[PDB]
């Protein structure tokens, strides 16, 4: 599963 | 920076006259992505020749593999045509068996 | 052993032709898992790997949005980046990332990656401690204050520490078939005559797995780094790694000359002569 940025 | 990609062309199986195979062009550690790459049968651009997905290495180098399932003959000659911008002009690579 | 999580996003602009090209892989050790290209018609993360297909539709529908996202960021840090070097809008730009985890046999967390590339040079990394930054110039000093200030290494310190390492375990487990298993390669030595004086020595390593080798020539137990053509190790195309080894010696001395194979899917370190 992938990281996001806020 | 731009770096010149490293040309491989090779096939997936040992090379055996007649029976079913897979032609691989390996282009790696080059940079910026933008690379042109043809396999050639005979002098003649393969028509039904797949890629991987855009990669690259530590050092942000990209590589790609385009292959091409193809029936080796003894007549028949396969090279790998590649296109870069540090390229002056397309540098072609001809396929050997034994490498 | 030890395995690794890694993420690879590309984004090109292209001045003229476009809004910006948008490539992103995963893998898990050297297997290719998960791809997103943004010049499909309708874009959607799929998988490359079989232990992958076996996740959910919100799944496949949270990661494509995640996905879509980043290209727009991408686009976004593309202008900015424009701005901050005073760069033409005529001109192409890359920009790279990559964060991922490593994990120890423990299942374990060894250390956290993030690094992001412009123009293929190093612009920001995160460092092990998953606390601080490391910024290539002024520019990306600029941006390492406002990732500070936005915390983004807090952000991927819970992410690395946790959901990385969770999910890694996961893969592992579900696809320990292929993933754990290592293949040992498949060797030869081959033999071409370049003149009748000199002949050429070929050592060849196919089918193994994971990429990691090592194929060393030895010419009566010396060592012959200098004069050994050694090639890339290449995929074969099946998720599996191809590389050879090959030094150029007199007609009749074949014998001093051995080829040295080390590979985790080998008991012990090989020795080859030809035959
Ligand atoms: N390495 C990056 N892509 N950073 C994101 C962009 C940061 C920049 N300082 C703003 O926007």
């Amino acid at each position: 599963k992938r990281w996001i940025i806020l | 920076i731009q770096r010149t990609p490293k040309i491989q062309v090779y096939s997936r199986h040992p090379a055996e006259n007649g029976k079913s195979n897979f032609l691989n062009c390996y282009v790696s550690g080059f940079h910026p992505s933008d690379i042109e790459v043809d396999l050639l049968k005979n002098g003649e651009r393969i028509e039904k020749v797949e890629h991987s997905d855009l990669s690259f290495s530590k050092d942000w180098s990209f590589y790609l593999l385009y292959y091409t399932e193809f029936t080796p003959t003894e007549k028949d000659e396969y090279a790998c045509r590649v296109n870069h911008v540090t390229l002056s002009q397309p540098k072609i690579v001809k396929w050997d068996r034994d490498m | 052993g030890s395995h690794s999580m890694r993420y690879f996003h590309t984004s090109v602009s292209r001045p003229g032709r476009g809004e910006p090209r948008f490539i992103t892989v995963g893998y898990v050790d050297d297997t290719l898992f998960v791809r997103f290209d943004s010049d499909a018609a309708s874009p959607r993360e799929e998988p490359r790997a079989p232990w992958i297909e076996q996740e959910g539709p919100e799944y496949w529908d949270r990661e494509t949005q995640i996905c879509k996202a980043k290209a727009q960021t991408d686009r976004e840090d593309l202008r900015t980046l424009l701005r901050y070097y005073n760069q033409s809008e005529a001109g192409s730009h890359t920009l790279q990332n990559m964060y991922g985890c490593d994990v120890g046999p423990d299942g374990r967390l060894l250390r956290g990656y993030h690094q992001d590339a412009y123009d293929g040079k190093d612009y920001i990394a995160l460092n092990e401690d998953l606390s601080s930054w490391t910024a290539a110039d002024t520019a990306a000093q600029i941006t390492q204050r406002k990732w500070e200030a936005a915390r983004v290494a807090e952000q991927l310190r819970a992410y690395l520490e946790g959901e990385c390492v969770e999910w890694l375990r996961r893969y592992l487990e579900n696809g320990k078939e292929t993933l754990q298993r290592a293949d040992p390669p498949k060797t030869h030595v081959t033999h071409h005559p370049i003149s009748d004086h000199e002949a050429t020595l070929r050592c060849w390593a196919l089918g193994f797995y994971p990429a990691e080798i090592t194929l060393t020539w030895q010419r009566d137990g010396e060592d012959q780094t200098q004069d050994t053509e050694l090639v890339e190790t290449r995929p074969a195309g099946d998720r599996t790694f191809q590389k050879w080894a090959a030094v150029v010696v007199p007609s009749g001395e074949e014998q001093r000359y051995t080829c040295h194979v080390q590979h985790e899917g080998l008991p012990k370190p090989l020795t080859l002569r030809w035959e």
